[PDB]
């Protein structure tokens, strides 16, 4: 089974900062992550699929990078309403599997 | 219309539905074997195409019982039907070299 | 719409099982797979298992002790998963999600709360919280509204019906003797409220009850 | 019953013979080689139809002197075969070809 | 020749808890691992194949997750019965590999 290791589970940035989230498999997966935000309280909502592909109607702000084992979900210019966690989702082999989370903090 | 082209028409057709099928019976066979890649329908037609004419790669294969024997009617259609390809083009030459020999 | 609908609220005693359910709408391919994930408060997503209703195939996270069952109605576009001889570490936040099978969950639904206890469902009381007489406003007024002793525990608090959406934020429940309490507040300008009316709305989930209490000055 | 057709089910029948046989006999040529992976009967069957195909995806193949003897039939009696089976569909294609044209 | 790796030798756990044994192999070996028990004074005994296969005439108590590198043996509710020593084997290449062992105590 794949592992997903999301580094700091919280990171801290200044309003309007550029932030990056980080995600490494345990293995090669190729472009197959996926990141999803989740607000308190709220259910997880895709913001990047395929490690860099825009999902409709997801703020321009939002972007992800990179393949093989190391992944980035970068926000630039940071705002309160991106506060929530963050989590990577790879779909390369199967038990698709889920990193820890990466908490937002400004 | 000649059976050699009808049947080669029929074969592309039976072929493109077997590699949709079999795209579509990969993932159904596959999902559930932990380490296995032919999971998802965008790739699994990829790797059904790829094992159809016996490129095969090694990008993707499948792991479990059911997945191989979709693989090897996958594999037969695509053989099969381009040697029915290749047997229409025979008889094609054949025919007009009958034609040329004044036979 | 909403794609997937699933319960909020689902009471079960240690042993006992229940079956959560996940109505979907929108497009429905043969290629669509239905998906479960678990969460634990404070924990993360973990994925408990698959099932594609086309062919009633499914697969299980063969990391963890399998609690789940998962079935679908073809016809109404329902899945379901059971979940059997639970204990306290069963209790968490189920969701589904449709994977159009391609790799990455599309969409989700809202969650079942899930809470494995001996007690019993228990309605919460919505008391009003106006300012008292001698306490000065500024630009701003704030008032708020106590949701106090209920059981299981989702309990769904808006303002004005979720016409008012700013200045709102409630507060984690507390657990105190087997009954949760939690208080939500809400701000609008000074000028605008005895004038403008201002209510708070609970729903608990777990009793099928939903309540008002509009916030009006104290006498 | 024409030749081309009894050729075909015999080239079948046989083939899936040093399938079988081919399959053993790569697990008894592996094991003793440190490395190998052509070990066990049932991926070796898999690793047998793969290469009588020629789609070789390349999860497994012999690294032995008699494995890769084994392989070379297994590979001459699927390329043969199946070629055996595109004549027979050229020889049906033809006569009744010649047929249509009332010859 | 492919190593592998039982980590701690002995594991400790209370009657009823869940208990989890390690396996991990010195490269990918897919899913053929296989787990035996072995009782004091007895022959080994095979409990699960091919990672996560249940066997016949094994309390469902058993079972088997990994692939790659890294394999469980899980036992659910450990019970005075399961005391005895775990070991994995792969059949991935060859020379077959037996892993050191894990002692369970409870
Ligand atoms: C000596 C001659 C060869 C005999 C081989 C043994 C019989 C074949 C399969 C047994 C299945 C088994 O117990 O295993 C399924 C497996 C089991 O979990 O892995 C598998 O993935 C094996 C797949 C083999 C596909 C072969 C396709 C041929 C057209
Ligand atoms: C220049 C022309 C090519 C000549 C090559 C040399 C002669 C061939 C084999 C010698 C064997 C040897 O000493 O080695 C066995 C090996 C030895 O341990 O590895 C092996 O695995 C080599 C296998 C080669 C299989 C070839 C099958 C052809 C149908
Ligand atoms: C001698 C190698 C022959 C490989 N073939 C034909 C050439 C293809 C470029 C592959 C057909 C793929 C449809 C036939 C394989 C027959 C098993
Ligand atoms: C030729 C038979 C179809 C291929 C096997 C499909 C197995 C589906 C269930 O797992
Ligand atoms: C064609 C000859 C059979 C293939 C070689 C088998 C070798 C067996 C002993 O190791």
């Amino acid at each position: 089974d794949i592992l997903l290791t999301q580094s700091p589970a919280i990171l801290s940035v200044s309003p309007g900062e550029r932030v990056s989230f980080s995600c490494r498999a345990s293995q090669s997966i190729g472009t197959d992550i996926h990141w999803y935000q989740q607000r308190t309280n709220g259910s997880p909502r895709l913001l990047i699929k395929y490690a860099s592909e825009s999902i409709s109607g997801i703020p321009s702000r939002f972007s992800g990078s990179g393949s093989g084992t190391d992944f980035t979900l970068s926000i630039n210019s940071v705002e309160s309403e991106d506060i929530a966690n963050y989590y990577c989702q790879q779909s390369n082999r199967w038990p698709f599997t889920f990193g820890s989370g990466t908490k937002l903090e400004i | 219309s000649a059976l050699h082209w009808r049947a080669a028409g029929a074969a592309t057709v039976l072929l493109v539905i077997v590699l949709l099928a079999g795209s579509y019976l990969a993932v159904l066979a596959e999902r559930g074997a932990p380490g296995a890649q032919l999971i998802t329908y965008p790739r699994a037609l990829w790797w059904s195409v790829e094992t159809a004419t016996t490129v095969g790669y090694g990008d993707l294969y499948p792991v479990t019982l059911w997945g191989r024997c979709v693989a090897v009617v996958v594999m037969v259609a695509g053989i099969t039907s381009f040697g029915l390809v290749t047997a229409a083009l025979a008889t094609w030459f054949v025919g007009r070299e009958q034609e040329r020999r004044g036979h | 719409q909403v794609q997937l609908q699933q319960p909020g609220a689902e009471l079960v005693k240690p042993g006992a099982s229940v079956k959560l359910s996940c109505k979907a709408s929108g497009y429905t391919f043969t290629s669509d797979w239905i998906h479960w994930v678990k969460q634990r408060p404070g924990h993360g997503l973990e994925w408990i298992g698959e099932i594609i209703p086309s062919y009633g195939r499914a697969n299980y996270n063969e990391k963890i002790q399998k609690k789940a069952t998962l079935t679908a109605d073809k016809s109404s576009s329902t899945a379901f998963m059971q979940l059997s001889s639970l204990t306290s570490e069963d209790s968490a936040v189920y969701y589904c999600a449709r994977e159009r099978g391609d790799g990455y969950f599309a969409v989700w639904g809202a969650g079942t709360t899930v809470t494995v206890s001996s007690a019993k469902t228990t309605p919460p009381s919505v008391y009003p919280l106006a300012p008292g007489s001698a306490a000065q406003t500024n630009s701003m007024v704030t008032l708020g509204c106590l949701v106090k002793g209920y059981f299981p525990e989702p309990v769904t608090v808006t303002w004005n019906s979720g016409s008012l959406s700013s200045g709102v934020h409630t507060f984690p429940a507390v657990l105190q003797s087997d009954l949760y309490t939690l208080s939500s507040s809400v701000t609008v300008p000074s000028s605008s409220w005895p004038s403008e009316t201002v209510t708070c709305n609970v729903a608990h989930p777990a009793s099928s009850t939903k309540v008002d209490k509009k916030i009006v000055p104290r006498d």
